[PDB]
């Protein structure tokens, strides 16, 4: 039992802290390039109606 | 199960399943009414013990549920348990299943509650008697088989955990709680649990971990220890018995903090102790860091003993394989003492006897050169560092260097460089101080300057046992007044000894490193080279260091990269400690500008490390706030800023990857990706905070030590062409090294990608060039890890110099550190008393089955190869001794360690 | 509900209506002056209304706030 | 009346919402965590006060209170 738990608490912390950070830098991944990268989808959206 | 009177007592059974005739009617009346008759009911009391036992094998919760409601019903009813005193109290052994069949059997919502509260009172009450302890022996051990026991006897057990849990995060405790109503404590409830703990390590695995954590004490681990040294070998073998007790740091590693986990440990290992195997003893003991713990196991098999014996050589082989040299410098001079023969002895515990065998090694390995052919320009100090990279550790590659022509032709800082990386062709030898020397006496001071850091490489295998310390030579230096030469000599004297705080080379950096008034950049190795000194063991947090860096803020901030430097220097000082790491965070912060500010966040990761998840918050909150402020106003300021900013993204990798080393062990493979992510963050938050998370994410990875090695470095590669600073290639490669030739190809065609591709600027084409040699060692000649390897939740001492490099932008200054990579592993090789170089037959494993480890205590199917090969990394790492069908037998445990290999064949 | 009427030009008629009803009355003597100034604002500051929505919003707030409040 | 500005809040509600999450997550260690740290401020002080921490606050009475202010 002890040994299972030992496996058990790695796995469940550290990828829950994973999820929690990606859906939380969703919204992040745009503020550092929004001029570069929106600026591209500009340029995209434009031509292809 | 239908009702079939008295006729067998076949039919007795089957007659009680619906309605007991002998245990509810005559049982009720009879203590309702006469109390003459208490006398036939004692007697009447192992007729019903039976009863239970037969109609066990029986499951439905209908036929237990009903049967046993009115008696239920009786412990308060009619009885009152107190209406013949004794009586009663002896009689609740049957009435308490009767209770725990409307907890467990049945599910009544209300009376699963509330009955869960009378089960834990009256559980303690005939924990007294003794007798509440062999009602749940009968249900452990098992007499007949039920559903409803294998759920049922945990009820009883849960009691116990319930209570002493809620004693610390409710500070009232005792029976002043109502959700269990029994006192934590009193001689009562104690024997009870002493008495539970004795059948259920035998039988199970279980609650014995539940009272330890819960006491919170050392106490209740030191109780742990009496019992199971008398299981050692009777109950079963000595192997067996480990597997519970490295498992007892491990499991609640990750959950003790600093001051709880410390006095676990020492349980540990003393339970090693007084067991068999001292071997289990030294792990643990390293694991501690304590100077005391190490002592103890060496003088166990060292000074008892007279006569040489098995024994002196045993201890000299046991604090040999740690390249720290902690080890190494406390065990030297005992030997001396006894006096049996200095000349094997000394020599044995120093890292000179693993210089010999990396010969024997290096035979197999032979030499393939693949070096740079370019010359003139900036690309000419490219190829001469990268000679060095590919012959690291103990290789002969003499008569290139002794051509002069190319060493020559380097200008500048470069000199120094390439005097640098000749040293690094012999580090880890006796032999090269002749190359150096030639330089050092004649032309301009850059050439003398780059001879010391040679010295200093090529020490770092020698310097113990008063054979050529790099002390010695390095004094000299120190004494002469040039900064560029004494700066030098306190570096490669740092490297050398490593994690070794001999009093000789300790006393040397006291007075110094306490000058920063003076305004030199190179004073930066003055702080830098006495905190590399320091890890490997427990830190004094030394004064000499904290007051310097104070000291550096009030005279100058014109020199950026200085204090950058400064500032990391003191969080590498604290590592090898985290219970007194909390103390000087706040002194730090006692003196509050922004400014030091930056030093506070990088010191938070050391005291709260092996304990990060208030850590791994704060670091995270850190790199929200300059944009969330910013978000406010949407609705000598420059210095401050910068070191603020990327003292923080720095600190956030540092705090993940302490952390995933010393912790339980699946989730590495999760660590990595969290920084993937932080970059994600940065990927559109800070854009100058990008330069600085790009070269963070390389060695995010050595640190931690990924399981995934194939996908993850080369997919990020790729991004990071576009994106500026190609030093995210060198960190990358760090990690890419593993088992060469197995990850590190990948890299070489990669890495060659961006590199013979793109040209254009010859200062981008450096950095990728000096990367790609880094990473293959020719047909796997040694490896590195960061990781100790003897401890794979162990981290290493001369790595921390690499780790130290990727902080700031490229410089061809930062090019002079770079050369120093120093980390080496052993390849075993099974011993003799005529020092066998050869290994007979290993088995390697790439994944441990066991579901019992997570280290992976090898299994002993494996998949066996051949005679003196290198100890395999990742998919490979486990390893079981392959010797006992040509009957030899390891005195020393290997378990995919570091550790040399000893057999002895009788 | 003219205000939320399913056609635009109904809402530009109401909103300056509203304003030059409630031309310069506290907020302390008919609550509702400021629920109805909030939502022109919020009309301005929106970049998905109708712009025969956004003419009505503009003109109604300048009616509200008209001569000073002296008016 | 007026002015009307607030737009920071959009921030604020982000990370806000993230720490909470983050905190389910973390349960696991939390939970130890707090039987090391309660013993501690028992034997000293809750941070320089020796109070709100005889209760939950330090008071378990009503707080309701009506007609309160102007009428």
């Amino acid at each position: 039992t002890r040994c299972k738990l030992k496996l058990l608490r790695m796995e469940r912390i550290k990828d829950h802290l994973l999820l929690e950070e990606e859906f939380v830098s969703n919204s992040e991944i745009l503020k550092p390039f929004e001029k570069k990268q929106e600026e591209e989808k500009k340029q995209l959206e434009e031509i292809r109606g | 199960m239908v009702d079939e009177s008295d006729k067998k007592q076949q039919t007795i059974d089957e007659q009680s399943q619906i309605s007991p005739e002998k245990q509810t009617p005559n049982k009720k009346d009879k203590k309702k009414e006469e109390e003459e008759q208490l006398s036939e009911e004692d007697a009447k009391l192992k007729t019903d013990l039976e009863l239970l036992v037969e109609r066990l094998k029986e499951d439905d919760s209908s036929l237990y549920e009903a049967s046993l409601n009115a008696l239920k019903e009786s412990i308060k009813n009619s009885t009152s348990s107190m209406t013949a005193v004794p009586k009663p109290l002896k009689f609740l052994r049957p009435t308490y299943p009767d209770l725990c069949s409307i907890y467990d059997k049945w599910t009544d919502p209300n009376l699963k509650s509330s009955l869960a509260d009378v089960l834990s009172i009256l559980a303690m009450t005939y924990s007294e008697n003794g007798k509440h302890d062999s009602l749940r022996y009968r249900l452990l051990s098992d007499v007949s088989d039920f559903e409803g026991w294998g759920h049922e006897y945990i009820r009883h057990l849960a009691l116990e955990i319930g209570e002493v849990y809620n004693d610390q995060v409710e500070k009232d405790a005792e029976d002043e709680t109502s959700s269990d109503g029994s006192k934590s404590d009193g001689s009562a409830a104690t024997s009870g649990f002493e008495f539970s703990k004795e059948d259920t390590l035998r039988l199970c695995l279980d609650i014995v971990p539940y009272f330890l954590k819960h006491n919170g004490e050392e106490d209740a681990v030191d109780l742990l220890l009496e019992i199971e040294s008398i299981d050692k070998l009777p109950q079963f073998v000595d192997e067996n018995t480990f597997q519970r007790v490295c498992q007892y740091m491990v499991a609640c590693v990750p959950l003790l903090p600093p001051p709880e986990d410390v006095a676990f440990l020492k349980t540990a290992y003393s339970i090693y102790l007084s067991q068999n195997e001292l071997t289990d003893a030294i792990a643990l003991a390293v694991r501690l860091g304590e100077e005391d713990m190490i002592r103890s196991v060496f003088d166990a098999t060292s000074d008892p003993v007279m006569h040489k014996q098995l024994a002196y050589i045993l201890a000299a082989q046991k604090t040999s394989f740690e390249y720290e040299g902690v080890q190494d410098i406390i065990g030297n001079g005992k030997l001396s003492e006894h006096f049996l023969y200095l000349a094997k002895e000394l020599n044995l515990t120093g890292p000179k006897v693993p210089e010999d065998i990396y010969k024997s090694h290096l035979d197999n390995s032979k030499s393939v050169f693949s070096s740079a052919g370019l010359d003139s320009a900036q690309q000419n100090l490219a190829s001469s560092f990268v000679n060095g990279f590919l012959n690291l550790g103990y290789c002969n590659d003499k008569l290139i260097v002794d051509n002069d022509n190319w060493v020559y032709k380097t200008k500048g800082d470069g000199m120094t460089s390439a005097v640098a990386s000749i040293g690094s062709i012999y580090q880890w030898n006796l032999d090269g101080l002749q190359q150096l020397d030639k330089y050092l006496y004649v032309d301009e001071p850059e050439v003398k300057a780059g001879a010391l850091l040679g010295i200093g490489i090529s020490a770092s295998g020698v310097h113990d046992g008063e054979v050529e310390p790099a002390l010695l030579l390095l004094q000299d230096y120190v004494t002469n007044p040039d900064t560029k030469i004494s700066s030098a000599a306190i570096l490669g004297l740092g490297i050398a000894f490593a994690g070794s705080k001999n009093d000789e080379v300790l006393g040397l950096l006291l007075p110094i490193a306490a000058s920063t008034d003076l305004p030199i950049e190179t004073a930066a190795m003055a702080s830098l080279a006495l905190a590399h000194v320091f890890v490997g063991t427990c830190n004094g947090d030394i004064t000499t260091s904290i007051m310097d860096n104070f000291l550096e803020r009030t005279a100058i901030e014109l020199k950026t990269d200085w204090v950058r430097f400064l500032a990391l220097a003191l969080g590498i000082l604290y590592m090898g400690q985290g219970e007194q790491v909390d103390d000087v965070l706040e002194t730090i912060s006692a003196i509050e500008h922004p400014m030091t500010s930056a030093i506070e966040v990088l010191v938070g990761s050391c005291a709260y490390t092996g304990t990060g998840d208030v850590l791994l918050i704060q670091d995270l909150l850190h790199r929200l706030t300059p944009k969330n402020v910013k978000g406010e106003e949407d609705a000598e300021i420059k210095s401050e800023e910068k070191k603020g900013k990327s003292s923080d993204k720095d600190a956030t990798t540092d705090g993940k990857n302490d952390d995933e080393e010393e912790e339980k062990e699946a989730g590495i493979v999760d660590e990595l990706a969290y920084a993937v992510l932080g970059i994600a963050l940065i990927a559109l938050g800070e854009d100058i905070g990008k330069e600085m998370s790009l070269r963070h994410f390389g060695h995010l990875m050595h640190y931690g030590n990924e399981h995934i090695r194939r996908m993850v470095p080369l997919a990020m590669g790729i991004v990071s062409v576009s994106d500026p600073q190609m030093k995210v290639f060198d960190t990358l490669t760090r990690f890419s090294h593993d088992a060469d030739l197995e990850v590190s190809m990948n890299s070489i065609f990669a890495m060659g990608l961006c590199g013979a591709g793109t040209n254009n600027a010859r200062l981008a084409q450096l950095l990728r060039q000096l990367a790609s040699y880094y990473s293959r060692e020719q047909d796997a000649l040694f490896i590195t890890r960061l990781a100790q390897g003897l401890l794979h939740l162990g981290k290493g001492t001369m790595t921390m110099d690499v780790f130290n490099d990727a902080h700031v932008l490229n410089k061809v200054t930062l090019a002079s550190i770079l050369t120093t990579a120093v980390g080496l592993v052993s390849p075993s090789f099974m011993l003799k008393h005529h020092q066998l170089f050869y290994m007979l037959n290993a088995g390697i494993r790439p994944k441990f089955i066991l579901a019992l480890n997570d280290e992976g205590e090898p299994i002993k199917v494996n998949v066996r190869v051949g005679q003196a090969v290198e100890t395999v990394g990742q998919a490979g790492r486990p390893k079981k001794i392959t010797g006992w069908i040509t009957q030899s037998t390891p005195v020393l445990l290997n378990h995919g360690e570091r550790a040399e290999l000893e057999t002895d064949e009788y | 509900p003219l205000t939320k009427d399913p056609v635009d030009f109904v809402r530009q008629a109401a909103m300056i209506a509203l304003s030059m009803i409630l031309i310069q009355q506290t907020e302390k003597l008919n609550p509702q002056v400021a629920d109805i100034n909030k939502n022109f604002l919020s009309v301005i500051t929106n970049k998905h209304q109708e712009g025969l929505a956004k003419f009505g919003a503009c003109v109604a707030q300048g009616i509200m706030n008209a001569g000073g409040r002296n008016v | 009346p007026r002015m009307y500005e607030e737009a920071s809040g959009k921030e604020v509600e982000k990370v806000a919402t993230a720490v909470l999450s983050t905190t389910a997550r973390a349960k696991a260690r939390a939970k130890k965590t707090k039987k090391e740290k309660g013993p501690n401020e028992e034997e000293k002080k809750k941070e320089h006060e020796e109070k709100e921490k005889e209760r939950e606050t330090n008071k378990k009475g009503i707080k309701e209170t009506k007609e309160n202010d102007e009428e």
